């Protein structure tokens, strides 16, 4: 098999900028590869075929280039309806292999993250397992860090995230950490921290309650 | 005028079969190629199988991951392409697109790109029963603005629906994508900001609604000391 | 824009649609003009004035024999 | 193709009828007099006909004036003659250009009409603005749709025709038909029998009417828009259409050619490429990057350009258009598998799908009518021996009357 | 004669796809950066295309440089004008050669490109050693075989791409083939048929086969070395050569055309004539010294150059060519008179020597069929009349049964 390699997995832009994904492949496909565009929950749409030709319908400001092992998919100026996912794949025998994909995310001004913290509910504790939630309310950029700190231990294993879209009126995102315990071990200690880490916050913010109030 | 409508999908058992059938209209379904492609919640896109036209054989082509597990096929009396998919595993829950593979010329043994997609059907392989959800307050024990919301737990299968306030509360709302649990089971959080000085006036309840199971419930966020 | 083509295997042949017409229907003519001048000691210069003077004698004269034969088809 | 079923016709007899009119006496003051105020002007004839009138050199005004009083004389300064020369040099060229094309000379070059004169007598041409408009744009295609046709050099002024265009017809639906030959595929030589489809052309809808051009050479096509020339058409009606959907179509009888020439050959059309693969030949179709990505079967075959670079037929190469639009591969039975290729004709160059029919009807006639009259020389009877008694017929012998 | 059997191709798809990669963005910026420094370059563009560079013309550097600073102004030297005309002189006689020619022009015109780039061209072409010099020696015949097309004039510069050919087949050996009408030689009018070989035109190894060219007047020669297009060429087997020596050779089924139009004619050879003198037509041939060398009989024959110089058929004066050769005359009886004018089909376009033996096979059939079996049948017996009686031959008539 033939294996393909997109970069970056991730791109911040802006609405008129220029922008460049690279495909690279670990053999040369003789110019047999093929450019998708997905927009959420949509299916693909096949932009460039072979190299560089266009399929039709796709505006003039898509671009296909590169040869052999490097090849370039790039916007000479974006839209707002060009942000959405894009998937290389290579044609030169089976399996026709995909790409990793390079989300296109839209570039704004920092801002740190709102942070609030759950304790479990008593109607969940009377059932025998215990849901410590940490929010992380309109941030950018997506990268951000989080900690759970019972009494001072770090956590692992136990922490399950989940984020948002990109907010479509402030194109914001918003963090759910999730730690899950049994009844027993979170009536063992006393003291539940969120640490968060993130570019707008200067030093980790740690939000954190005593068992009981 | 062209369509590809791929049907079949839903729930299934780990280690059984499932046929999806891709039916084909507004072209000539014996002359092109067909290939399914799917991708995972969450994960990219995995190219799955490929069969070639009458004219070249009728030869499948299959990935590793599938290959011996998964069976394409034709019927070109009815403009239909089937994919069966044998002794299924949990990572094969995912959206089945079938796509139509264009020739480099007119018609031809070389392929360029997938002209068509069609718009994809769901396929969940989980071994849990149907479960409704169970809907736990997240209160705010802390004094600008507050924020508070629901957790909906424990659940099967996707999806559910939550609305704060009967549809009245829409601003500030954030419902965050289902995780799957170590048990099998769906979970998610659907939060809301507000501001601190109409907590004592206002009150939120979030309604979450799970056809699947017929379960409407709806909890009352307060705060507590 | 938005051309298409279609081959008939049957008759072995093509069609390419979606042109546009620009048919040459009919004629107009114009006439041009050029004014002439009716024209009937060496230093630097006169010499090569008076050759190109003579490079137009002999245009004007050349276009008089060739006017001669009135155009015929 | 079908060029010879065209008209003859005289291009530039019009030019030619103004020139005439332009001989007569004080014809060519009028217009003198009408150009001494400004360089351009429109004026009628004394037959009435209205034409516009251009006064694009003027070297009476430079040779009197500016060139006149210097001529004992001497020249003060050297840039009079640089500026003399540019002033003279249009007139030598035109000169040139008159002298080798006998007077009248096609496409119209820039020293005969500039771009900045061209596009004036087209903003004050009697047409519309959308005319004016088209003709502006594509002064390279009406330089190479006119004349110029020399006319008179009478009281100190020079007279020449230019032959303009009239696009009467503009923004009508076109399209262009490609053919090839369509054998049969059998391994014996000279056994193949060939059915070639011979409407190939232009198409224009055009007053009810379709305006078809057998030599798509002289048509020229820029964008998508086709400036062709009436002159080389025929006028058929909208029917002929029918011919590409269904060529046994009742309501017209599309036009064939037959022959046994099982030649290999390719037509590279706009969106693609038609091959016909015949004998040992190899054809096939090839993608700059990967390489050949088709070898063609024998028979008549079609490639589109999306993703094709070259065709290569035999020892011949070409290159596709790569012009952007697709193309739909209609099925289909080809038609010379439904002749018997006994009582095919093979030679019809003029011919015609119901012409070759009726051809075929009278051979059929011609065999299984008057050739079976072989069946009548073994099964009729010879005369019985010219003996004394009676003869009755026994087996396949006159054996008399002992049977009896 | 065959040219029909040819197929349609696009001439300069290559360089009209090589100018649409061109108008994309970014392009001629990487064109523009790569000639910074020399003025040839090679620049591989977006598809991976390899193409060689050149900037024949710097009016930026001497507008800007040159002339700018000059431009109160004032004028001190009156060289530096005349040094901008012929700097300048150059892109007006491309402006016009475009501009007529609708962009596309065909040969490479001098001002195109100079004799000087063009072997720089041909120097730095990636071809064998061989192929530069073929090119470099014949510049005149690469012109006429080379195309340029107008591309774009984006962003300060004006580019047009320059379409030279290429010859993949070098030194393989060729030959022309000549034909003339062979006719009886009767006395009446109407009685005479005629034949004629269609497979004139040139003929040249290649790659196992054999590419012929009907239209010989679009090869060009110079020397014993043919430069011909296999655009309008045909694939055809070596054994399309046997036609020459064997016509009714079982391998090959060669063209001819039939007719009944006896015409007096003649065809230069490149060493001698041939003459077909029918009818009360005089031809001769004749030496521009001795005079009247020949008078030809009624019938095809040939003439070798070797001290021959003109040749006449009734009121056509022919010269032969003076190219130094040896001319060799095969005797042989002329097929035309191996056919019996009864069944010799006369109305043929795109025949083939087994295609007339085959309707006169045909011919033969009915023939046979009627005349023999008609004769042999015409004396057989009638029947009596049908009385319920039955009748017995005797003597040559029908008795009735006499028994008892
Ligand atoms: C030939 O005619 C066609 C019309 O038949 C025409 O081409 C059209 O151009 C328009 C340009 O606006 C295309 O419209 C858009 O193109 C963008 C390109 O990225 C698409 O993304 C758009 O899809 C949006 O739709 C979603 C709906 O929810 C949006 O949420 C999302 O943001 C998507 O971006 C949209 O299609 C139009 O598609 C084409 N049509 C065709 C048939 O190509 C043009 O006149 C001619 N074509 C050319 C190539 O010149
Ligand atoms: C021609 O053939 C058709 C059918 O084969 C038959 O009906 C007809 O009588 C024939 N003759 C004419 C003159 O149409």
């Amino acid at each position: 098999d033939i294996q393909m390699t997109q970069s970056p997995s991730s791109l911040s832009a802006s609405v008129g900028d220029r922008v460049t994904i690279t495909c690279r492949t670990s053999q040369d496909v003789r110019g047999a590869l093929a450019w998708y565009q997905q927009k959420p929950g949509k299916a693909p749409k096949l932009l460039i075929f072979d190299a560089s030709s266009l399929e039709t319908g796709v505006p003039s400001r898509f671009s296909g280039s590169g040869s052999g092992t490097v090849f370039t998919l790039t916007i000479s100026s974006l839209q707002p309806e060009d942000f959405a996912a894009y998937y290389c794949q290579q044609f030169l025998d089976f399996p026709f292999t995909f790409g990793q994909g390079t989300r296109l995310e839209i570039k704004r001004t920092v801002a740190a993250p709102s942070v609030f913290i759950f304790p479990p509910s008593d109607e969940q504790l009377k059932s025998g397992t215990a849901s410590v939630v940490c929010l992380l309310n309109n941030f950018y950029p997506r990268e951000a860090k989080v900690q759970w700190k019972v009494d001072n231990a770090l956590q692992s294993g136990n922490s399950q995230e989940s984020v948002t879209e990109q907010d479509s009126k402030d194109s914001t995102y918003s963090l759910s950490s999730t730690l899950t315990l049994s009844k027993a071990d979170y009536e063992k200690h006393k003291v539940y921290a969120c640490e968060v880490t993130h570019q707008g916050l200067s030093s980790p913010v740690t939000k954190s309650f005593n068992r009981g109030e | 005028e062209v369509q590809l409508v791929e049907s079949g999908g839903g729930l299934v058992r780990p280690g059984r079969s499932l046929r999806l059938s891709c039916t084909v209209s507004g072209f000539s379904f014996d002359d092109s190629a067909m290939s399914w492609v799917r991708q995972a919640p969450g994960k990219g896109l995995e190219w799955i199988s490929f069969i070639k036209s009458k004219t070249y054989g009728g030869t499948k082509e299959y990935a590793a991951s599938v290959k011996g597990r998964f069976t394409i096929s034709r019927d070109d009396s009815k403009n239909i392409a089937y994919l069966q998919m044998n002794s299924l595993k949990t990572e094969d829950t995912a959206v089945y697109y079938c796509t139509r593979g264009a020739p480099y010329g007119g018609n031809s043994d070389y392929y360029y790109g997938l002209d068509v997609w069609g718009q994809g059907t769901t396929v969940t392989v989980s071994s849990a029963s149907t479960k409704g959800p169970s809907v736990f307050p997240l209160a705010p024990s802390s004094k600008g603005t507050a924020a508070l919301g629901c957790l909906v737990k424990d659940y099967f299968p996707e999806p559910v629906t939550v609305s704060w306030n009967s549809g009245a509360l829409t601003s500030g709302v954030h419902t965050f994508p289902a995780v799957l649990q170590s048990s099998g089971l769906y979970s998610l959080s659907s939060v809301v900001t507000v501001p601190s000085s109409s907590l004592g006036t206002q009150t939120y309840i979030c309604n979450v609604n799970h056809k699947p199971s017929n379960t409407k419930v709806d909890k009352k966020v307060e705060p507590k000391s | 824009q938005n051309i298409t083509e279609e081959f008939y295997q049957s008759t072995c042949s093509a069609v390419s649609k979606g042109y546009l017409s620009a048919l040459r229907t009919g004629w107009y003519t114009s006439v041009i003009t050029i004014e002439l001048s009716n024209i009937k000691g060496t230093d630097a210069k006169v010499k090569l004035i008076k050759q190109e003077l003579d490079k137009y004698k002999n245009a004007v004269t050349e276009l008089q024999l060739l006017m001669q034969s009135t155009p015929a088809t | 193709f079908l060029g010879f079923l065209l008209g003859v016709g005289s291009a530039i007899a019009s030019g030619v009828a103004v020139c005439k009119v332009l001989h007569l006496e004080g014809e060519v003051n009028k217009i003198k007099s009408a150009l001494l105020s400004t360089n351009k002007a429109v004026v009628s004839l004394s037959n009435g006909v209205s034409v516009l009138t251009f006064k694009v050199l003027d070297l009476k005004n430079y040779i009197d004036k500016q060139l006149l009083p210097i001529l004992s004389c001497s020249i003060s300064n050297i840039e009079t003659v640089i500026e003399f020369q540019q002033k003279n040099n249009r007139l030598l060229e035109i000169t040139r250009e008159f002298s080798v094309n006998a007077g009248v000379t096609t496409p119209v070059s820039t020293y005969m009409l500039t771009n900045s004169e061209l596009l004036s007598l087209i903003n004050d041409m009697p047409i519309t603005n959308d005319q004016k408009k088209l003709m502006s744009n594509n002064v390279q295609i009406v330089r190479q749709q006119s004349y110029s046709i020399m006319c008179i050099i009478k009281e100190e002024v020079l007279a020449y025709v230019v032959q303009l265009p009239l696009y009467g017809v503009i923004d009508t639906p076109c399209w262009k038909l490609h053919t090839s030959p369509l054998c049969t595929t059998n391994t014996k030589e000279g056994s193949n029998i060939c059915l070639t489809r011979t409407d190939r052309g232009w198409y224009c809808d055009n007053a009810g009417s379709v305006s078809f051009f057998p030599q798509a050479e002289t048509c020229k096509v820029q964008s998508n828009r086709v400036f062709c020339d009436t002159m080389n058409s025929l006028t058929l009606p909208s029917e002929v259409n029918l011919c590409n959907v269904d060529i046994f179509n009742p309501k017209y009888d599309c036009k064939i050619m037959t022959s046994k020439t099982d030649v290999s050959s390719s037509v590279i059309t706009s969106l693609g490429a038609i091959v016909s693969c015949y004998g040992k030949t190899k054809c096939t179709a090839s993608n700059k990057n990967r390489g050949i990505i088709k070898t063609f079967s024998n028979g008549c075959d079609y490639v589109s350009n999306k993703g094709v670079d070259t065709v290569s037929v035999g020892n011949t190469l070409y290159y596709v258009n790569k012009q952007e639009g697709k193309s739909l591969y209609v099925k289909g039975e080809p038609i010379i598998n439904f002749y018997d290729p006994l009582v095919f004709p093979s030679d019809e160059f003029d011919a015609s799908i119901s012409q070759v029919n009726e051809k075929i009807n009278q051979s059929l006639a011609f065999i299984r009518k008057s050739d079976e009259l072989l069946s009548a020389i073994g099964g009729y009877i010879p005369e019985a021996p010219r003996d004394g008694q009676a003869y009755v017929r026994k087996d396949g012998e006159w054996v008399l009357l002992s049977t009896f």
